[PDB]
């Protein structure tokens, strides 16, 4: 399904809008393993993109979208139903690779 | 600091085996820091995995490190079979007694 966006991946703005829409629909549907499969497939592309520096085109907005910072969350959340103990390795890899 | 002689390695393996029994959750970040770490000499990683494979908790770690075991060209998963065949065995005294 996502192959035309994996092959053509670049710094343009609709890449940010795509990530925001996936987060919204996952909050409605609670499809844990499928969401994390989609997120695992884009990791290397985003890692490659930050090495050009996040000031170009819309790269910073893409980084912020991928790392959950652009969505309008409620004010006093205990957590999210899609985060579990196992998924702490995502943030470990991110901080190791995109710092 | 703790050195690398064999009595120390045995005592380290015992100590890990006790922490995994008494549910000190501070140990799991330490274990993750070793298993994903670099610069640690490999025989410490082997002693740690022997402690895990001898513990009743063992299946939990396979759930936790699934993508690491699979995606790393199965390199770690091959080492685990070698360690299992070398360390995790015992003498079959029942069969010796039946053979006299």
């Amino acid at each position: 399904y996502i192959k035309p966006f994996l092959d053509g991946f670049n710094g343009s703005e609709p890449i940010s809008e795509l990530f925001k829409k996936f987060i919204l629909v996952e909050d409605r549907l609670n499809t844990y393993a499928k969401f994390w499969k989609v997120w695992d497939l884009f990791f290397d592309k985003v890692v490659t993109l930050c090495k050009d520096g996040d000031r170009y085109w819309y790269v910073d907005k893409i980084i912020k979208s991928y790392l959950f910072a652009e969505s309008p969350w409620k004010e006093n959340s205990n957590g999210w139903h899609t985060f579990k103990d196992s998924n702490s390795q995502f943030f470990c890899d991110v901080s190791r690779t995109m710092g | 600091k703790i050195g690398e002689s064999l009595p120390v390695r045995r005592s380290f393996r015992n100590w890990i085996s006790e922490r995994l029994l008494l549910d000190d959750q501070s140990i799991k970040p330490f274990i993750a820091e070793i298993v994903c770490g670099e610069g640690i000499s490999n025989f410490w990683k082997d002693e740690l995995w022997v402690a895990v494979l001898l513990s009743d908790n063992s299946s939990i770690f396979f759930n936790y490190f699934k993508r690491y075991l699979l995606s790393s060209d199965q390199n770690l998963l091959k080492r685990l079979t070698f360690l299992l065949r070398l360390a995790c065995k015992d003498v079959d005294y029942d069969l010796l007694k039946q053979l006299g």
